[PDB]
């Protein structure tokens, strides 16, 4: 379960 | 004919399926891929 | 607590892929449990006006 939107999120560290 | 049925089960799965093919939980870490291709957000809506 | 049915927000919040509106960034998210603790307590006070 996962949306493309919170990759971002998760991505930017 | 490729064929793909409307439970909503099946295409939760193939969803599943495509999303960790194209984009994996190993090489996310290591190779540090950007989310702005536009093949990984059109990977969003492509199967509900 | 039953939710809508996911193809109201694919057809109309996520219907431009190019575009990114602040509905968008948060329909992907995922209440904790003191998130949802506080829904209990909004849906207890609509229970009892005034």
């Amino acid at each position: 379960l996962l949306s493309v939107f919170a990759l971002q999120e998760i991505m930017q560290k | 004919k490729i064929v793909v049925t409307d439970d909503a089960k099946k295409r939760y799965k193939i969803r599943l399926q495509r999303f960790r093919t194209h984009v994996p939980k190993i090489k996310v870490l290591k190779k540090l891929i950007d989310p702005n291709r536009m093949t990984v957000r059109n990977l969003e809506n492509q199967f509900v | 607590y039953i939710a809508p049915n996911p193809r109201i927000s694919s057809i109309t919040l996520t219907q431009r892929i190019t575009t990114t509106g602040p509905f968008a960034i948060l329909t992907g998210s995922t209440p904790t449990a003191q998130q949802l603790n506080d829904v209990r307590k909004i849906y207890l006070a609509l229970m009892f006006p005034g």
